């Protein structure tokens, strides 16, 4: 952990550094906070109590940020973190990089579900 | 066993009452381990089943309630029992937390460094403490344990509640006496902990007056008697179903009251986990900058 941590401190991307590291096979973060939870949520992304379905797990919200886990400024305009004392369900096939997860989607906004892991707008 | 599916065990009157010298403790399942799930760290058992007993005290919980988490880090950098508390307590619920070390936490506020650096400006309602420092005789401990016992004597509400780890080898003559100034108390063991001499000292319903003399000493003689007495298997079983985990949104009233003001029905509400007395204003708590 101390090795992609650090590594995210070395570049101006920290979103893309790590996607590459683990895109190119390096280990992913551990020691995300996975909660047990009753699998009867309602499925959406970011929540303020578990949420997840029986085809999700759950994790606290700092601990599966980039930003919160290498103690860097988060890129968000209002520098509050999205995740942060929040709740974010994982799709259950997804759970091995819950950080790289989330710096790879996007909840969508007219609807709190994942786009492709929940979200049917389309 | 009914007590597998228990949370924990906690300490009866049974063995408060005993008058016994102090002994080493000796668990007949030391060095054995809970397994847990792929991914989840033994520390969110243990805070749950926490959680589930203090589910069956009659803990007061207001609107916008103040709980403070001490000892909230560990060596990975990360605070999983204070994400339980925030699965586990209302949604508009302040948790301040708060570690010698650095970590990241889903509190509200986070405070790196000692706990005798962190400023509580307003009395609390809950305060958790996980504060244990691994660092012949078996004499009461100073350390930590010096400002949890000011805390409560100063910081906390009227009413408020109070659970605090200590071991075979760090516990306070002070704070066992202190536990004789709630409505109730114990000392309560998880079952996902059970082989460690660990426990939870539970102090329910802050009354600010002594309600039980305690030879703090001697109860801490009798709590080791009780875990040398009483077995105690590792199990998770009472986290099976979690359908009703969440804190109960009680609604408890928050009253402003001078102490004169203090009758025999507001002792029985401060009793019945009904109603708390301490300032409504927005809670203050930082870091001092100390000697
Ligand atoms: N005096 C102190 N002030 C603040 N934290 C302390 C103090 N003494 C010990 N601690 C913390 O006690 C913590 C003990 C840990 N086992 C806590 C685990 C943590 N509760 C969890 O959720 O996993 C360590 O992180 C210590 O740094
Ligand atoms: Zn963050
Ligand atoms: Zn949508």
């Amino acid at each position: 952990n101390s090795s992609v941590l650090s590594l995210v401190n070395f570049t101006v991307d920290p979103q893309k550094a790590y996607l590459d590291f683990v895109n190119a096979g390096g280990a992913p973060l551990t020691n995300c906070v996975k909660m047990l939870t009753p699998k009867t949520g309602t499925g959406i992304a970011i929540s303020v109590k578990p949420e997840s379905t029986a085809d999700q797990e759950t994790y606290g919200g700092a601990s599966v940020c980039l930003y919160c886990r290498a103690h860097i400024e988060h890129p968000d305009v209002s520098g509050v973190c999205k995740y942060k004392g929040k709740f974010v369900q994982i799709p259950a096939q997804c759970v091995r990089d819950p950080v790289g997860f989330c710096l790879s989607n996007t909840p969508c906004n007219v609807c709190q579900y994942w786009i492709g892991y929940g979200c049917n707008c389309d | 066993a009914s007590a597998d599916w228990k949370p924990g065990h906690a300490m009866p009157s049974l063995f408060k009452v005993q008058n016994v010298n102090l002994e080493r403790c000796e668990l007949a399942n030391y060095k054995q381990s809970i397994p847990m799930p792929r991914g989840v760290h033994m520390n969110i058992a243990k805070y749950m089943q926490l959680c589930q007993y203090l589910n069956t005290c009659t803990l007061a919980v207001p609107a916008n309630m103040r709980v403070i988490h001490f000892g909230a880090g560990s060596d990975k950098g990360i605070a999983p029992g204070t994400s339980v508390l925030r699965q586990w307590l209302p949604t508009d619920a302040i948790i301040i937390d708060n570690d010698l070390n650095e970590f990241v936490s889903d509190a509200d506020i986070t405070l790196f460094g000692d706990c005798v650096t962190v400023r509580v400006g307003q009395q609390v309602d809950l305060v958790i403490s996980d504060m244990y420092d691994p660092t012949g005789s078996n004499e009461s401990k100073a350390l930590f344990f010096t400002y949890l016992c000011n805390l409560i004597n100063n910081n906390l509400a009227l009413g408020g509640s109070v659970a605090i780890k200590i071991t075979e080898h760090s516990w306070s003559v002070e704070l066992y006496e202190l536990m004789g100034k709630f409505a109730w108390w114990t000392v309560f063991c998880t079952n996902a902990n059970a082989s460690s001499s660990e426990g939870f000292l539970l102090g329910i319903n802050y009354l600010g007056t002594i309600k039980e003399n305690i030879d703090g000493g001697a109860m801490h003689a009798n709590y080791i008697f009780w875990r040398n007495s009483t077995p105690m298997n590792l199990s998770t079983y009472s986290l099976f179903d979690l359908s009703k985990f969440q804190l109960k949104l009680k609604g408890t009233p928050v009253l402003q009251l001078k102490e004169s003001q203090i009758n025999e029905l507001v002792i029985s509400l401060l009793s019945q986990g009904k109603l708390l007395i301490r300032d409504n204003d927005t809670l203050s708590v930082s870091t001092d900058v100390l000697v």
